[PDB]
DNA sequence: ATCTCGATG
RNA sequence: AUCGAGAU
């Protein structure tokens, strides 16, 4: 189907799964000197790079969330909110 | 089943295990020839090189080091054959399998596992010596005990898979424990055994060891605090240097029996941000319990903060006893001259009191219970005479076991045993029970063939009168047999009857998850509950408090 | 002369009973520690096996002949293997020895340390004797032989320290007391009824006073007078075990107070 | 000389057997108080006695010091592990060649003893040693 | 038995009550006659309540029982969890088994029937059916050894 | 298998130097020492000589863990003094009393007979 | 197997005492807790080390080759 | 919207109960800035508290009754495991019936 | 370990010095935790050590024969008259600073047991290596290089954490992987790889 | 920078509750008839028995490392023979016309029990406790 | 060696139980544990 | 009812 | 691959 931009319920907090592999899924491609679109104080491994990638929302991926039915919402991760 | 769902693996060890308390909770001592041979993929990068080429210059024999290099056309650079093993430029986007090293993720099971917690991502340590080593208050999780348990570990390749690890499976996430919404790790045996004795009032820590055990902690502030004692000798209390542990922002009220903010059995618990004001903090306090200072701790300042905090307890309280010492004798159950006359008397009362049911019931004047035989009404009114006969007599034994009874000082403590293991021990160990009921006749009409025929008397029916001190008697013994043979039969009956349990339940449930509009279902979209748990809130985050709108007078709900 | 003191009272050929006054616990014992296992010690590091029929495996026996206890009084005029620019040995830093034996009676055939058999130029120096203080002669039980067996061995004793392998204990059993009666209250004695029918009373409480039982607890009171007695194995004799230790223990103050002068 | 009798578990039913033959059929006529509490005389019939009771025990329990004294599932554990105890098998493993097979250095005759462990040959035949064992928490390893 | 209950005056109090135990079920007639409360008599036969007094009564014993075999041993488990299993149950209209019978002919895809009890028939029967699996449950994207509907893998990744 | 040569205990590797010193960061005039290839003999007897001098605020030690031959003592001391000499004046302190001792034992020795 | 020696625990020699041992008991006719004394053997450690080391040595040199 | 309302009413029940005028005032003296962090903190303290999607209950509650049940061994009733395996087989065969009438 | 069924894992070695020791000398060879002694009631492990003592002491053979009128007194009587606390207890030091122990301590000779099952017997771990034929998992068991079997069960927890991706690379990167070729209508493994 | 109470008390009880190093007191005021105390005491130290006259301060000093000593040259309250340094953690209204504060000297508590003492016994960390003669 | 030559073995109410009659013929204690715990005795 | 070992056609 | 013996 689709849905808008309007007319989400969908916990605009992230989940622990969500953030997990946004995270995992950048650590690999900063693994594989893809660009940092940060500045790194000083470190090194690429989870904790992600880690800081995320913290000032410099993280270009979008979240697919389905719904049982057939559907769906997208969500930047400029968006979801990281509580936890 | 086995090929599919449940393969053998690449990139997995298992090794005996045994306990390291100057280990942080969430670490695992792995030995160092088993990290000399798993290995994970690194993709070479700016950022790493350096510390990554002296890893393949190494060698895949020297701890720090690595085997195989892997290129752009995926051949394979066997670093401990080749000419050019001691060459090789590392080149950016290839790849170079390494040793396992100090800090990285891995997954540490043992089986069985019953659970998410049987399974947790811990931190590498790599070590002499060939145990996994761990941390203590890592196990009731995985149910272990260091006789020869061995345990399974698990090492991930991808970046993804680290990730998965650290974020989700990690040990200090699973702490505070959803299954039964408190904590599953507590503190235990010797550092509990002394987390206590260390905090008696009567416990005084003069400068020299204060001063040892304050730097003892990591986190310690470097401050020394001002001693409760300034006056002919500049003392510290247990309780006072143990608070030094303590973060803050902590806060905790115990209260138990006899308690009223003066504690003259020094009971309960105060704890006013990082610091113990009164209480003996034993089990209750700082077991793995619900109002636990874990349970505090950890959802207040965080996981990783009553990750470290265990360590920390542990630390200075494992030198502290370390110093001070502790043991256990047949002493400990040994029991005064005059208690062995009462005790002895006091299972006596109770053989007039079965004989004279006995020779009551054999003149048919004993009434039935409505709707129960004769004899089951004779053998129940028996069965409790002798019952509460042992317990009577172990009571009576409690009572001289005197506050340094080292048997009592675990008791007291939570550690190990129990009223019973006392009752047992130093006093009578009872009756014993073969399919609930006192010991049949096997033989026609008695019990062995030393006793006369028709005799329903304890000696004949299987009570021990002794203790395990004292020592058993041929029949006792053999009787007592029977005993923990029923024991040790459903114990590996009961194992088996529940290992399938665990897999139907499994299956059935299985699929269900909470999808992303808080319904709960299936693989098929049908719904099973509308919100899960009927609220919509994971059981870890949940604790009990009190309703205060419920209890109490009309007047006083008004008051 | 000044702070810590002697006084012996018993002295033998392996034991040195004595009171040591005026110190702190902290080096009383730090010297006890050092004297197990830091003095060092002539045993046998490195056997070299030419045949041997006996029952015994060979290296059961390598074992033993490394627990023997050889001369070491002109030990520390010989020199570490590791230290010494020789391949190996030298005599400048090791003793050998050989035994041989061989089944010849029908009576069963023994084999003691002192059919040892020193090779290595000693330089004239005190070191590596098969020390006996057996009074019939024959110093251990190496092993036992039949009618036709052999033992055809080369030994070689090399300098060496407890911390490393026991063999090097030139030590055995350090007794150790202070303050025999509880005065100080460093323990918390165990009871049934009374704490001292219970307990029994150190030959150590004669030379101390009693408590008066009136008087109040001695608070800023803290251990001088420690109550020791070293048991010599005979490597090296009694006196020089406590003495070596004395020395060895400021030898590695020693190095980090100079250790400072390097950094 | 009929002074012993080979009795089976059917034969046993039709009899009365005595547990000590000392303390159970003396005439009938003070109690140190840390002795066990045996029952009585309460019979008078006894037609054959048990030659002693330690011989309801098999091989390996029978290695067991005061296995009476002892919570009887702990015994029967002792006498699975007793079958995994190092030591010597026979005198002659040195001539013997069998896959594995495990002898230790200094065999020790135990200190505590069992009356039936003279028949099961195990003062010749140790398996175990004689350690000096302390009861303590000391580093907490 | 002994029972908590109000006072007149606010405070909850002691009184304890007259309860009759029973040996053998027949809630039809017992709860229907006179003295009783018909409004709270209690069977341990969960499958005896349902078939009187409808499924949703029944799923409130069957984990009342549940419950009490866990509790009796004194511990405890979070509610949900054992709600969940008790809500699984008793879904599909009736009360349904833990076993190969309730739960293992429940419409369910194939090949997740099949990592349990009867395994070759059902992959018989379903090829027999000619059934089409969804590939939706946890089971079969181990088989396949793909990312499961899970946690990590129940979203999708883009940019 | 596994385990690791005994004289790893008193013999120094490469690149490991006796003392290592560092500045504690968290109190002021205060000192971490690194002690190499040494153990409970040497670093009890420098804390409480350490802690007999009148101008020194601090000072304990702790082996980190007992499979390694290292050991930490930490000095902090009065607003002046430098820890270096606290530990340097200790070290000394006890080698004379050590002297004193091996020659009054060595005197007390020489009058018994046997 | 052959005396031990030195004591495992204490330290102090003891293979030099064992047929020294054996002549106490079998020949001057005593016991072996007065033996074991006579022998230097004071504390136990060290006493536990001669009453049992059992010398099964005795019984493989009976083999012949 | 009534789902929710029906999510909270629990917690409010409490909320309330722990919020009352006469308490926030009397029993613990609040002042107002520390009182609307009070509030702000709870919100945010509850949300925390939710059940994350993706979460796999299905599994976890097995596992959460599958394991103290493997914890149970040893006033006449089935119970422990036999009774477990009642239970969860759909007895009905069962051993110990009772009817028990208030 | 013991002799009623109180079995144990070495977990540290110390040097005869770092041993606490008695004012005798005497060190221990083997030190227990008391905490396994309270809740098995092995009762008799404590009086073996008690007898055990006095007879080594007096050096006569210790009877602990079954049914018996010896007693923790009737022995405790004689470990008195030898110069010991009649229940086995010695004051002992911490060798670590020289200072007295706080407690007394439990200390006698008791006879112990080795048992096989040692470490470097169990020490295997894999890395990738051999493979069966049929199925291309890694082989049953250590004695070739063989794999550990990530079970059924184990994959329940990774399920429960909710850890997809694991999941995955462990039961396909790890273990068998395979890629095969499939028709892309009647959906099988009748494909032919003429690749080249 | 000073004192905040002050009084001479009379002991009546002295409890040593399953322990051999502290024992706590219930002493009474001579003075004032509204007053009582109660206090844990290290009675190995400094001890205390039966009908005993005790004086009491509070005060707030004579916060960093303690130094000790150098100060057998120095300041020190201590014209007291015992002093202890406590948290105090209660303000108990016994209702009135009366009031009863709660110290904590690592374990070793105390009660009192007043009503001047409220302009001078503030809601403090202070308390060191000091007890003369 | 002693034992596993003085061994019983039943294959398969209820046997596993010692049973009043094994005294004196068969060893109470002696037996494996789980698996063929008291279907296995020694005598 | 996760592991090690031996034996065997 | 069949098979028994063990660690939990
Ligand atoms: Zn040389
Ligand atoms: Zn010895
Ligand atoms: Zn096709």
């Amino acid at each position: 189907k689709a849905i808008p931009k309007d007319q989400r319920a969908t916990t605009p907090y992230m989940t622990k799964y969500e953030r997990a592999r946004i995270l995992g899924t950048r650590a690999l491609q900063i693994s594989m000197n893809a660009p940092v679109f940060v500045d790194l104080e000083g470190e090194t491994d690429p989870l904790r790079i992600a880690m800081k990638e995320l913290a000032e929302k410099k993280i270009p991926l979008v979240i697919r969330r389905y719904l049982p039915d057939g559907s769906f919402e997208d969500w930047s991760v400029e968006e979801l909110i990281v509580d936890l | 089943r086995g090929n599919l769902m449940g393969k053998r693996v690449d990139f997995s060890a298992r090794t005996v295990i045994s306990g390291d308390p100057n280990l942080e909770l969430d670490q695992v001592g792995v030995p160092k020839s088993i990290a000399k041979t798993l290995t994970y993929p690194e993709v070479v990068t700016p950022y790493n090189i350096d510390r990554l080429t002296q890893l393949v210059r190494n060698g895949p024999n020297e701890h720090p080091g690595a085997k195989y290099v892997i290129r752009d056309s995926g051949d394979r650079i066997d670093l401990r054959y080749s000419k050019r093993a001691g060459d090789i430029q590392l080149q950016y986007g290839w790849k170079v399998e390494r040793h396992i090293m100090d800090n990285d993720p891995v997954l540490f099971n043992r089986q069985p596992s019953l659970h998410k917690m049987s399974m947790m991502a811990h931190r590498v340590k790599v070590i002499p010596y060939s145990t996994f080593r761990l941390n203590l208050s890592v196990t009731s999780p995985y149910n272990a005990d260091f006789d020869g348990d061995e345990m399974n570990l698990h090492v991930p390749q991808s970046e993804e898979t680290r990730a998965e690890l650290s974020q989700l499976c990690a040990v200090p996430l699973q702490i505070v424990s959803p299954q039964s919404n408190k904590p599953c790790m507590g503190i235990v045996q010797d550092t509990l055994c002394g987390i206590r004795k260390l905090t008696l009032r009567d416990t005084f820590i003069e400068l020299d060891q204060v001063l040892n055990m304050l730097y003892w902690v990591p986190d310690w502030d470097g401050v020394i605090p001002t001693p409760a004692i300034i006056k002919p000798k500049p003392l510290w209390s247990g309780k006072q240097i143990l608070s030094v542990a303590i973060p803050n922002g902590i806060h905790l009220q115990r209260f138990d029996e006899g308690t009223t903010l003066l504690s003259p059995k020094d009971n309960g618990m105060l704890i006013i941000d990082g610091q113990i004001i009164f209480g003996v903090v034993e089990k209750k306090t700082v077991g793995s319990s619900n109002g636990g200072l874990i349970h505090v701790v950890t959802r207040e300042k965080g996981p990783q903060v009553c990750a470290k905090l265990f360590g920390n307890i542990q630390k200075v309280v494992n030198f502290w006893l370390l110093h001070n010492g502790f043991s256990t004798g047949i002493g400990d159950t040994i029991a005064d001259g005059p208690t062995m006359r009462e005790i002895t008397e006091t299972i006596a009362e109770a053989k007039k009191k079965v004989l004279d049911v006995t020779k009551e019931a054999q003149a048919n004047l004993l009434t039935a219970k409505h709707g129960m035989t004769l004899r089951e009404s004779f053998e129940d009114n028996v069965v409790r005479f002798l019952n509460e006969a042992r317990d009577k007599a172990g009571r009576l034994a409690e009572v001289n076991l005197k506050d340094l009874n080292n048997v009592k000082q675990m008791v007291m403590a939570g550690s190990k045993g129990s009223f019973i293991n006392i009752a047992q021990m130093s006093a009578c160990v009872g009756q014993q029970s073969v399919e609930g009921k006192r010991i049949a006749f096997g033989f026609v009409d008695r019990t062995l063939p030393h006793f006369s025929k028709d005799d329903y008397s304890p000696e004949s029916k299987g009570f021990v009168e002794n203790s395990y001190l004292r020592g058993l008697t041929p029949q006792e013994f053999f009787f007592h047999a029977m005993g923990g043979r029923e024991g040790l039969i459903d114990t590996a009956v009961k194992t088996a009857e529940t290992g399938y349990i665990q897999r139907r339940l499994v299956k059935a449930l299985e699929d269900i998850m909470v999808h992303y509009d808080n319904t709960t279902r299936n693989s098929l979209g049908n719904v099973i509950q509308f919100i899960y748990g009927e609220d919509g809130m994971d059981a870890a985050h949940i604790e009990k408090q009190s309703l205060d709108t419920i209890g109490g007078s009309d007047a006083a709900f008004e008051k | 002369e000044e702070g810590p003191q002697v006084k012996i009272r018993e002295a033998s050929k392996d034991n040195v009973d004595f009171i040591l006054s005026n110190v702190d616990l902290a080096m009383a014992n730090s010297l006890r520690r050092v004297m197990i296992a830091e003095i060092p010690t002539l045993a046998i590091d490195s056997v070299e096996v030419e045949t041997n029929t006996t029952v015994l495996a060979d290296e059961f026996i390598a074992h033993r002949l490394g627990l023997i206890p050889l001369q070491s009084m002109d030990i520390e005029q010989l020199e570490y293997s590791r230290d010494c620019f020789c391949e190996d040995h030298c005599d400048k830093c090791s003793v050998v020895l050989t035994l041989q034996a061989f089944g010849e009676s029908e009576s069963t055939t023994n084999v003691y340390s002192k059919d040892l058999v020193i090779v290595s130029n000693l330089m004239g120096r005190n070191i590596g004797h098969p020390i006996i203080q057996d009074k019939e002669g024959n110093g251990v039980l190496i092993c036992k032989l039949r009618k036709g067996q052999e033992l055809k061995l080369t030994c070689v004793a090399k300098k060496g320290i407890a911390k490393e392998h026991a063999k090097w204990g030139p030590a055995a059993a350090i007794e150790f007391e202070y303050d025999p009666w509880n005065k100080l209250k460093h323990t918390d004695y165990w009871y049934e009824q009374d704490s001292a029918k219970e307990w029994p009373q150190s030959k150590n409480c004669e030379y101390e006073d009693p408590p008066n039982e009136g008087d109040p607890f001695d608070y800023k009171a803290q251990a001088d007078t420690f109550y020791m007695n070293v048991e010599s194995v005979g490597s090296i004799p009694v006196d020089q075990v406590v003495v070596r230790g004395i020395d060895t223990l400021q030898k590695k103050v020693a190095s980090i107070l100079l250790a400072l002068t390097q950094m | 000389e009929g002074l012993v009798e080979y009795i089976d578990a059917e034969e046993e039913e039709s009899i009365l057997i005595a547990m000590q033959p000392e303390d159970l059929e003396p005439a009938e006529a003070d109690v140190d108080p840390a002795k066990r509490i045996r029952v009585s005389h309460h019979a008078t019939t006894f037609t054959h006695c048990e030659i002693h009771p330690s011989m309801i025990l098999g091989v390996a329990a029978s290695i067991i010091p005061f296995p009476d004294h002892n919570q009887s599932p702990r015994n029967t554990y002792q006498s699975a592990m007793g079958k995994q105890a190092m030591g010597v098998f026979l005198t002659n493993y040195n001539v013997r060649m069998d896959t594995m097979a495990n002898i230790l250095y200094y065999p020790q005759k135990p200190l505590g003893t069992t009356r039936a462990m003279e028949y099961l040959k195990f003062r010749e035949l140790p398996a175990g040693q004689n350690a000096i064992v302390a009861i303590a928490c000391y580093s907490g390893y | 038995y002994d029972r908590k209950v109000p006072s007149p005056t606010g405070e909850y109090v002691k009184e304890p009550e007259w309860v009759l135990e029973t040996d053998g079920v027949n809630l039809s007639e017992v709860m229907t006659v006179p003295g009783i409360d018909p409004t709270r008599i209690y069977t341990n036969s969960f499958i005896d309540i349902m078939e009187v007094l409808g499924i949703e009564a029944g799923r409130a014993a069957l984990y009342k029982e549940v419950y009490n075999v866990i509790a009796s041993d004194g511990s405890y488990v979070n509610y949900r969890h054992m709600a969940l299993l008790v809500d699984v149950m008793t879904t599909q209209g009736g009360l349904t088994s833990v076993t190969r019978h309730g739960f293992n002919r429940s419409n369910t895809g194939a090949l997740m029937r099949c990592s349990f009890e009867e395994t070759v028939e059902i992959l018989f029967e379903a090829g027999a059916s000619a059934e089409l699996d969804d590939c939706r449950g946890v089971s079969e994207n181990v088989i396949l050894g793909q990312m499961a509907p899970i946690g990590t893998g129940a979203f999708d990744v883009m940019i | 298998m596994n385990a690791p040569d005994r004289f790893e205990l008193f013999l120094l590797g490469e690149g490991e130097s006796k003392l290592k010193i560092d500045p504690d960061t968290k109190a002021p005039n205060a000192v971490v020492i690194t002690f190499e290839k040494e153990d409970h003999t040497l670093g009890n007897l420098i804390r409480a000589e350490l802690l007999n001098d009148r101008k020194v605020l601090f000072a304990a030690y702790k082996v980190e863990h007992p499979f390694f031959a290292r050991f930490k003592l930490r000095i902090q001391t009065t607003e002046g003094y430098d820890p270096k000499d606290a530990l340097k004046n200790a070290c000394n302190s006890i080698i004379n009393k050590l002297g004193a001792l091996k020659t009054n034992f060595e005197t007390e020795w020489n009058l018994q007979t046997l | 197997m052959i005396v031990p020696v030195r004591c495992f625990s204490c330290g102090k020699v003891v293979g030099d005492k064992w047929e020294s041992y054996l002549n106490l008991l079998q020949e001057d006719e005593l016991d072996e807790g007065t033996a074991l004394s006579r022998l230097g053997l004071k504390r136990y450690c060290c006493r536990r080390m001669i009453l049992t080391h059992v010398d099964l040595i005795e019984k493989f040199l009976r083999y012949n080759p | 919207q009534n789902a929710q309302r029906d999510a909270v009413t629990l917690f409010c029940c409490l909320l309330r109960s722990r919020l009352a005028t006469r308490r926030v005032l009397q029993e613990y003296r609040l002042t107002k800035q520390a009182f609307d962090w009070v509030l702000s903190n709870i919100e945010a303290q509850f949300l925390r508290s939710v059940v994350h999607p993706g979460e796999m209950v299905g599994v976890l509650a097995a596992q959460s009754i599958g394991e103290p049940a493997t914890q149970m061994t040893l006033k006449k009733v089935t119970s422990g495991v036999p009774r477990l395996k009642e239970i969860l087989n759909v007895a009905k065969n069962m051993k110990t019936p009772s009817l028990t009438v208030y | 370990a013991s002799r009623h069924g109180q079995k144990g894992t070495i977990g540290i070695t110390y040097r005869r010095e770092d041993m606490p020791f008695t004012a005798e000398g005497i060190v221990p060879d083997l030190i227990i935790n008391p905490h396994a002694i309270p809740s098995r009631m092995t009762v008799a492990h404590l009086i073996e050590c008690l007898l055990s003592k006095v007879a080594a002491l007096s050096g006569n053979e210790g009877d602990a024969s079954p049914f018996t009128d010896i007693t923790v007194e009737g022995i405790s009587k004689l470990l008195r008259e030898h110069g010991y606390q009649s229940r086995g207890f010695e004051v002992m030091y911490n060798g670590h600073t020289g200072k007295k122990l706080m407690a007394q301590i439990f200390f006698g000779p008791t006879y112990y047991q080795r048992l096989r099952h040692m470490v470097d017997d169990k020490i295997h771990a894999r890395a990738r290596g051999p493979m069966q034929v049929l199925t291309r998992q890694p082989v049953e068991g250590r004695s070739r290089d063989g794999g550990l079997r990530f079970g059924e069960m184990e994959r329940d927890c990774m399920i429960a954490h909710g850890a997809a991706s694991f999941l995955k690379e462990r039961l396909m990167e790890a273990s068998d992987a395979f890629r095969v070729h499939i028709c892309g209508i009647c959906g099988l493994m009748t494909v032919i790889a003429k690749l080249n | 920078s000073n004192t905040l109470f002050d009084d001479i008390f009379q002991v009546s009880e002295v409890d040593p509750g399953r322990y051999n190093k502290v024992c706590r007191i219930e002493a009474a005021s001579t003075t004032q008839d509204q007053c009582k105390l109660t206090l844990d005491i290290n009675v190995e130290l400094f001890p205390v028995a039966a009908q005993d006259s005790l004086t009491v301060t509070i005060a707030s000093s004579l916060t960093r490392s303690w130094r000790p000593p150098q100060a057998g040259d120095r300041s020190l309250a201590d014209d007291y023979d015992y002093v202890m340094y406590g948290t105090a953690y209660k303000f108990e209204e016994v209702s009135k016309d009366l009031i009863a504060v709660y110290y904590s000297f690592g374990g070793l508590l105390m009660r009192l029990e007043g009503n001047y003492r409220n302009l001078n016994n503030l809601k403090q960390e202070n308390a060191y406790l000091l007890i003369r003669r | 060696t002693l034992s596993h030559l003085r061994r019983t073995n039943t294959p398969i109410a209820k046997p596993r139980q010692l049973h009043n009659t094994h005294w004196g013929l068969v060893c109470p204690a002696e037996t494996p544990e789980g698996q063929a715990c008291g279907l296995v005795k020694n005598l």
